[PDB]
């Protein structure tokens, strides 16, 4: 039945060789295949029988194996390579009678860092008066111009970590090739008054940027 | 046969 | 050419049934296994099943068996996936795929050719137009919070498209409510007009909102 493990993320600079591991209980007597998927697109087969490349897949991608661990190596890694990689094998359990199964890895997100690190501009907006005569309250935290495209957002009532109404988008590539994301804090006009200040704290690569608002 | 599914070296079905 | 062409996107209310298709062309449909894989938005690939067109031999993921049914129609080279009763957690993108047999001293198999994916959304949302709220303002952030709309998309322009630079418009949040919202901010160098134009053609809502700062 067993499970394939890959690391969830890998990050490399253009040119560095990227390495993605895949482990599992019977992997050593099992052929491993590797797949690429660019988000929004269909998977693409990069590698079958551990080490063989389908016609059209370039030589700088190579597959190898050692014990229960399969590895995919990408050299001359460039931005086009960014996306998700999945290993897959088969399992045949008796459990009498033979039960067939296609096994996928959880997938590995490859990032290629193609520009210097850049901190986000944070903008926190308070509920508009319009939105207030409608008996809803929305805090709008806009996070822009950051690189690379990964952040975490913490919300805060005075200094209390809140989680009710918190909706946050996955970062997405802007016009200028830096990232954006947005977090929403949905409250009642009662809770908006119910506290002195509200906090949005974006953490990007270990540094954090805080904006704060207050009624009214 | 083309219904062949191979899991590994010497391990095959159909 | 040699391809797998899947049927179009689907929006269904829970409890409805559904049959999506996968039409092969350019090779002998009967002689390779067809697989089916699901991918929930922003998660990995999930095996559903394989089926051998020639005779309809099938193997299922224990996660899907009986929830969903595989079938083919050889007369037209089509594979199908069928639900009797949809549920919220069936939402996702479904791919079909062909298993290829690579032959030699060592024979193996792998999924070489893939459909483009069928999106399925199971929702009880009914169409809703958005409310538009102003987001009053070196640089200065302003904008419009476009609120509670179904379905996608809304487009948003400024000054009737007259104003393009300093315009970012956000991916949209599919709030737990089952309705989307987004916002569109313009960072600028005031005294000048500044109007955000929101268009949500699914409901034919056009809203022009004046943005000015706290009096």
């Amino acid at each position: 039945s067993y499970d394939l493990t890959q690391p969830p993320s890998v990050s490399v600079s253009p040119g560095q060789t990227a390495s993605i591991s895949c482990s599992g209980d019977k992997l050593d007597d099992k052929y491993v295949s590797w797949y690429y998927q660019r988000p929004g697109q269909s998977p693409v087969l990069l590698m079958y029988q551990d080490f063989k490349r389908p016609s059209g897949i370039p030589e700088r991608l190579s597959g190898s194996k050692s014990g229960k661990t399969a590895t995919l190596t990408i050299s001359g890694t460039q931005s086009l390579d960014e996306g998700d990689y999945y290993c897959q094998a088969w399992d045949a359990s008796t459990g009498g009678g033979t039960k067939l199964t296609v096994l996928f890895g959880d997938g590995t997100r490859l990032t290629v860092l193609g520009q210097p690190k850049a901190a986000p501009s944070v903008t926190l907006f308070p509920p508009s008066s319009e939105e207030l005569q409608a008996n809803k309250a929305t805090l709008v935290c806009l996070i822009s111009d950051f690189y690379p495209g990964a952040v975490t957002v913490a919300w805060k009532a005075d200094s209390s970590p809140v989680k009710a109404g918190v909706e946050t988008t996955t970062p997405s590539k802007q016009s200028n090739n830096k990232y954006a994301a947005s977090s929403y804090l949905s409250l009642t006009p009662e809770q908006w008054k119910s506290h002195k200040s509200y906090s949005c704290q974006v953490t990007h690569e270990g540094s954090t940027v805080e904006k704060t608002v207050a009624p009214t | 046969t083309r219904k062949s599914i191979h899991l590994g070296p010497g391990r095959a079905f159909y | 050419e040699v391809q797998l062409v899947e049927s179009g996107g689907e929006v269904k209310q829970p409890g409805q049934s559904l049959k999506i298709s996968c039409k092969s062309s350019g090779y002998n449909f009967l002689d390779s296994w067809i697989g089916w894989v699901r991918q929930i938005p922003g998660k990995g690939l999930e095996w559903i099943g394989i089926i051998y067109p020639d005779d309809s031999d099938a193997h299922y993921s224990p996660s899907f068996e009986g929830q969903v049914t595989m079938s083919v129609d050889k007369s037209i080279s089509t594979a199908y996936l069928q639900w009797t009763t949809l549920q919220a957690s069936d939402t996702g993108k479904y791919f079909c795929t062909r298993l290829y047999l690579f032959e030699g001293a060592q024979s193996s198999n792998a999924f070489d050719l893939w459909g483009q994916g069928t999106m399925i959304l199971v929702s009880s949302g009914t169409t809703k137009g958005p409310s538009v709220f102003p987001l009053a303002p070196g640089t200065a952030a302003l904008g419009c919070l476009v609120k509670d709309y179904f379905p996608e998309p809304v487009t948003v322009s400024w000054n009737s498209g007259a104003l393009t630079s300093g315009v970012h418009t956000f991916p949209a949040v599919l709030q737990s409510s089952g309705l989307y919202s987004l916002s569109s901010v313009v960072t600028v160098p005031g005294t000048q007009t500044y109007i955000c134009n929101v268009n949500h053609k699914p409901s034919n809502t056009k809203v022009d909102k004046k943005v000015e700062p706290k009096s």
